[PDB]
RNA sequence: GAGUUUGGCGGCCAUAGCGGUAGGGCAACUCCUGUACCCAUCCCGAACACAGCAGAUAAGCCUGCCCGCGUUCCUUACUGUACUGAAGUGUGCGAGCCUUCGGGAACUCUGGAUCGCUGCCAAGCUCA
RNA sequence: CCUGGGGCGGGACGCCCUUGAAAAGAUAUCAAGGGCGCGCAAUGGUUGACUCAAGCGGGUCGGAAACUCGCUGAAGAGUGCAAGAGCAUAAGUCAGCCUGACGUUAUUCAGCAUAGCAGUGGAUGACGAGACGAAAGUCGGCUCUAGCGAACUUUUGAGCCUCCUUGGUGGGGGCCAAAAAUGACAGAAAAGUUACCCCGGGGAUAAUUGAGUCGUUGCCGGCAAGAGUACAUAUCGACCCGGCAGCUUGCUACCUCGAUGUCGGUUCUUUCCAUCCUGGCCGUGCAGCAGCGGCCAAGGGUGAGGUUGUUCGCCUAUUAAA
RNA sequence: UGGGGCCCCGAAAAUUGACGGGGCUCAAGUCGACCACCGAUACCACGGAGUACCGCAAGGUAAUCUCGUAGGAAGGCGUUG
RNA sequence: UCCGCUGGUUCCUUCCGAAACAUGUCGCAGCAUGACCUGACUUGAGAUCGUCGGUGGAGUAGAGCACUGAUUGGCGAUUCCGGGGAUCCCUCGCUCGCUUGUCAAACUCCAAACCCCCCGUCAUCCUAGAAAGUCGGAGUCCGGACUGCUGGGGUAAGCUUGUAGUCCGUAAGGGAGACAACCCAGCCCGUGGUUAAGGUCCCCAAGUGUCGACUAAGUGUUAAUACUAAAGGGCGU
């Protein structure tokens, strides 16, 4: 709303409402690569991003779309998919050589048992070192997909297929 | 200003955070057997006594609140540099 | 009468331009300088920690070490060499 | 108290009235004379000072009074438009003891004008150019500076 | 090639202008130096424009100045024989033409002094309280520095 | 292997803002549908969160355009003006001002442009 | 002690901000605007969640004064208190949990540019323990810059050292830290008077003459507003503006403190002219008489008395005028 | 009518006095330019003294050495024993 | 006796040569510490008084009104808060905008010239010793002036208090009538020459110089200047 020469417009990423620069400053002071976990309504995405004066650089990247080749047919936008994507991201980053980072959830609310923390647990369980406290993780049953009992009978196959996708994703990086 | 009577802080002796009770420090009576008291009695004679005939000076507008922090575990107190307040109470 | 505080005569020295007020770009806070590098001292008023004296505003210092987040600079002040500590938010590399 | 006291400009401005106390109000009442809602006056002459000086509000009021009287008498009540362009913004002060704590008390206001700066502008018809010229000549006699009249609009309409 | 001749003395001069004069080796009035046309020397000469006269010097004037006022270490007078011994040029006119053309240097004369201590100007100069553009002698004479250099021989 | 669409993180932080107009979604994003659950409301599943078969490009987002205000840059006039570094046996009764050499605006004006540029990665795709 | 002499007044006598201050830094005055000698267990730390002021529209005697809804709103609010600076997914507001308003310790800044100087204060670290938080982080109080004090002494805290041949008791002495104040704030335990005064100095500093200045004083000028039964200019001359003199009083501190003898009068001499009379003129709202105004002119004259030290002024009777 | 140069009025002070004085008028004034000359211990040349630094010495270098209050430093003269 | 106060303190030359300022001080006619002068030694390779280009700091001049406040009318609206003599029967000041006219030490959307730090460059100095260090001896902390900064204060002051440069102080000689500090010039001794500032009618060395005009007032015959009269007017020219 540029009223005049004395008006101050925010940064572009702040105008778009996509970044918190105070949090970003707090995260950059680590001098560690950020494990950037973002989720849309239909899938979840994880990145390993290091800062540069010219702009952020990404080291590793896993999306929910990559799980479907390993034998996953459930929804990509729930806890099991988020955990599996986190596991794949951690294993891929270990293959690349990068093995440390801090969790960057950005503007996403921090809620125990969230998809973000399921992806975080998947990253942790792959050996990828990242500071955290276990109380924010989802229960292991709902990482397996016990919410399938809610309304859908077809969702009842989520635990065994989650185990199968997990074992195949481990095998790809074994 | 109010300070809690009991709060958790660092004990320099046990080297941990324990509950500590705050106690106001009362100035003691000067001993008559200290070297300055003996010197005053020795310099007492006829005439001016030097520094022992000085009258005590004034006062600052507010004095510091002399507080002492005794650990509830080791029962040892330590005293820190203290604030300067007109009215001081303990929060109970 | 006139005082002798650090913030003496700092009305415009420690002021920001109109369209740079607010949260500063965070890239300036995570820049690294090598030993012996020449950096300018351009104090950011919004970053109130690790700020050198305004007397050293506009001076180029040589990096001589690091003391945590801050950098130790050798800054010439008149005819003396002063050791100035600064967070990178107030620093800026010299360009050749 | 002669105008030669607060006439020369040797100093910085003194105008921020929130950092001072008690300024006497200005004597100049109006700044627009004649027919204020007329703009189609073909001839427009102005009085420009030719030195950097300070004009007190009383001098401005005296010049304005004399010029307005001459214009109203000659061209009529609405045969002219007259504008006093400058406002007295400077605060004049005086030291009223000796030189100890000599920073003065506010005694009046003055306009700090520059060389070639317009003081008064008069707009009239073609036939009243000499009357406006004469009125502005009388106004400049009340001012602490040498002045000169210039024709701003309608130079070809007079000669 | 600049010809720089000092025409005003040292009393009441700012230390920056006086230090510029010293870096140009102009410590006394009527002393002349020859410096190249690069921007460093141009700015230095612009710094001292109110105490010197300068301009572009031609080969003939350089030849006369070298023959009449060139000196060697020990205060010996430059001659043609020394020029032919210590340079590839036969005479002083050819050497001066080479120096003006930039294909030789006054430092290519061994033991030659960089300062030429000139005579006072015969019949006076235009005056040291006005510039060349005001009818005086101070400042930029352009190619007309050779007139003043000729009258100071 | 080159480019594109979309997504994520960014750099510079209005040349990017405010406003208006016309087009798009196969994937992606999104709005959108619910509240068994993890999580939530000083009340409200509005938000946050979780789980998502449909509907939808009306919004966000993207692409095109518009000089409208704001901004930024150029151009002409103002103008080498204002101011100013150095020097001066130049000058004013005075407050002052001038000449020479060197720097040099701001505002406004004439006419233009500016309705962001850009780095890393990923995924769909378009290949010889 | 400072001080446009001193004194009275005040404190520019400690600390902090803006301007002065001339776009690095420094920079004086009894320079300008001022402020501080505190307040707060929350008005503090952290996390989460939110966004403020003010307008516009909607909503019931809930009034254009409440509370609530929507829109606009980079901040026009709030942040304890001066000023300036900082802050909006916050440095603001509310809520959850908390006490880092932590013990010890090293540097470097800045008070005190450059460039020595203290008690301190403030930045960055280390050691040891924590609070909040997924983590990153943040926290050495309250966004940054004021809210304070040497040595000696006492008292208080923790553990130690020590007291004269040796061991012990009581009592002393010491080390590190905290409290108590010196505000004339880099710290004396501190009222006057001298015309009865003394000494050393000072024109580094006042009374007086002299120099400068001229606000004030005296005397003028420009424009002429108007008044003058009409008519600005016979006469008077408002407002504003520009001067001269140095004969009033101030300002100032250049000369004089190893002395330039005060005021007034008296006596005698002289000068200036801005002329009171005497001479010559011009105007008139000049019949004459006599006025009023102005111009030239400094040759001569300009006196006697009552009060008062007076200067000045008042008064008396002469006088061409006094 | 406007803009300019010079002059005039405005313009009165105290011992007789100040363009330095005499005096000066198409100037011996003012303005714009110009020409020649005079005129320092400056500058140049020669000779001489001292100084600084270098050099075993002989000597070399000095455009970049030669004013000076408070004051520091070095070497000498003189008096009496 | 003591005094921080006054007076005096005795031979020559040579080399170098200040400070009249800051902080603390019962400190203000004193002293300490530092800046500044001088002497010696150690060390051993750079330094920066100047230029040019570049990376940075600008918030002064000027400018402007975009913030904070001032400020002048005209025009249009706030069916809002309110001045004037039962349907508040109708009159209207502020307030908010679009144009007009003005401003600012302690306003800034802008924004110089100087200047400052750093890099490179040239230039100068430097192994006949850079920068740095250590030690010996001091004086000094009454300053003053000119040119600028419209510096601040003041009616002003040969006033007072700042600042940059340069002087006198402590600076001869030459020139301004004389002139602490204005111009030339910094000055070992002697001689010769040529100039500088300034001057050339006589006093008085050199022009009764040249060209083109002006002035009729002895105006003037006065760089800076504490040593030089204004506003206003003139059919003087
Ligand atoms: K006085
Ligand atoms: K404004
Ligand atoms: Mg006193
Ligand atoms: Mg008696
Ligand atoms: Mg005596
Ligand atoms: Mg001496
Ligand atoms: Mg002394
Ligand atoms: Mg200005
Ligand atoms: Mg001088
Ligand atoms: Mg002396
Ligand atoms: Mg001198
Ligand atoms: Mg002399
Ligand atoms: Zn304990």
């Amino acid at each position: 709303m540029a009223t005049g020469p004395r008006y101050k417009v925010p940064f572009r990423r702040r105008r778009e409402g996509r970044t918190n620069y105070h949090l970003r400053l707090k995260l950059l002071l680590s001098r560690q690569d950020r494990v950037v976990v973002r989720k849309s309504s239909r899938n979840v995405q994880i990145q390993l991003i290091a800062p540069t004066p010219d702009g952020d650089i990404t080291y590793s990247s896993a999306v929910s779309n990559e799980l479907a080749k390993y034998g996953y047919t459930g929804a990509t936008g729930n806890t099991t998919a988020a955990y599996l994507t986190g596991l794949l991201f951690g294993l891929k980053s270990l293959q690349k050589g990068y093995e440390g980072g801090i969790l960057d959830i950005g503007l996403q609310a921090s809620s125990a048992g969230s998809r973000v923390y399921a992806a975080l647990k998947g990253v942790v369980d792959s050996g990828f070192e990242i500071p955290c406290s276990p109380e924010v993780f989802p229960p292991d049953e709902r990482i397996r997909g016990e919410h399938i009992a809610g309304y859908r009978e077809e969702s009842s196959d989520l635990p065994e297929q989650f185990e199968a996708t997990k074992e195949k994703i481990f095998a790809e990086f074994s | 200003m109010k300070i809690p009577k009991r709060f958790r802080t660092y004990c320099p002796f046990c080297k941990t955070h324990n509950e500590v009770v705050v106690e106001r420090v009362k100035k003691g009576q000067a001993s008559s057997m200290t070297h300055i008291a003996r010197q005053k009695k020795r310099q007492e004679g006829i005439g001016n006594s030097g520094k022992f005939s000085k009258v005590p000076g004034g006062d600052k507008p507010t004095k510091r609140i002399w507080l002492r922090y005794r650990c509830t575990v080791c029962k040892k107190a330590h005293q820190r540099p203290c604030f300067r307040a007109k009215k001081f109470e303990f929060k109970e | 009468t006139n005082s002798h505080g650090e913030k003496r005569c700092t009305r415009y020295k420690l002021q920001k331009t109109v369209r740079e007020r607010g949260i500063s770009p965070v890239s300036r806070a995570i820049q690294e300088f090598e030993e012996g590098q020449m950096v300018h001292i351009d104090i950011d008023p919004s970053v109130q920690k690790g700020m050198p004296n305004p007397k050293f505003q506009g001076s180029t210092g040589k990096v001589i070490g690091q003391r945590g987040r801050s950098y130790v600079l050798e800054v010439r002040s008149g005819n003396a060499m002063k050791e100035v500590f600064s967070l990178p938010q107030h620093l800026k590399p010299q360009k050749y | 108290k002669p105008g030669s006291m607060y006439r020369n400009v040797r100093q910085r401005s003194f105008t921020r009235r929130k950092y001072m106390g008690g300024v006497p109000g200005s004597q100049v009442i109006h700044y627009d004379m004649g027919d204020k809602a007329n703009t189609s006056f073909p001839v427009k002459i102005s009085l420009i000072v030719e030195e950097k000086c300070q004009i007190r509000h009383t001098a401005l009021e005296a010049a304005r009074i004399t010029a307005n009287r001459h214009l109203v008498a000659d061209t009529g009540k609405m045969g002219f438009y007259m504008k006093l362009r400058v406002y007295p913004h400077e605060v004049i002060r005086e030291n009223k003891s000796g030189m100890r704590r000599a920073f003065g008390k506010n005694v009046g206001t003055a306009a700090r004008v520059k060389p070639m700066q317009k003081i008064f502008t008069v707009a009239v018809e073609k036939q009243n150019f000499k009357a406006a010229k004469e009125a502005l000549w009388h106004a400049g006699q009340k001012l602490p500076t040498p002045c000169r009249i210039v024709v701003d609009e309608g130079a070809e309409l007079v000669q | 090639m600049y010809a720089v001749v000092r025409l005003r003395g040292q009393v009441n001069v700012r230390y920056t202008i006086e230090d510029t004069m010293k870096m140009l080796r102009l410590h006394k009035v009527n002393h002349c130096v020859f410096v190249p046309e690069n921007p460093h020397y141009k700015g230095m000469v612009q710094k001292v424009k109110d105490y010197v006269a300068y301009g572009k010097i031609d080969a003939k004037t350089l030849a006369e100045v070298l023959e009449n006022r060139g000196r060697l270490e020990g205060d010996t007078r430059l001659t043609e024989e020394y020029i032919r011994e210590n340079t590839d040029y036969d005479s002083i006119q050819a050497f001066a033409e080479a120096v003006i053309e930039g294909k030789s240097s006054l430092k290519d004369i061994p033991k030659l002094k960089p300062v030429f201590r000139l005579h006072p100007p015969r019949k006076g100069h235009a005056g040291i309280k006005r510039t060349v553009q005001q009818g005086g002698v101070l400042g930029n004479h352009d190619e007309n520095i050779n007139v003043l250099l000729h009258k100071m021989r």
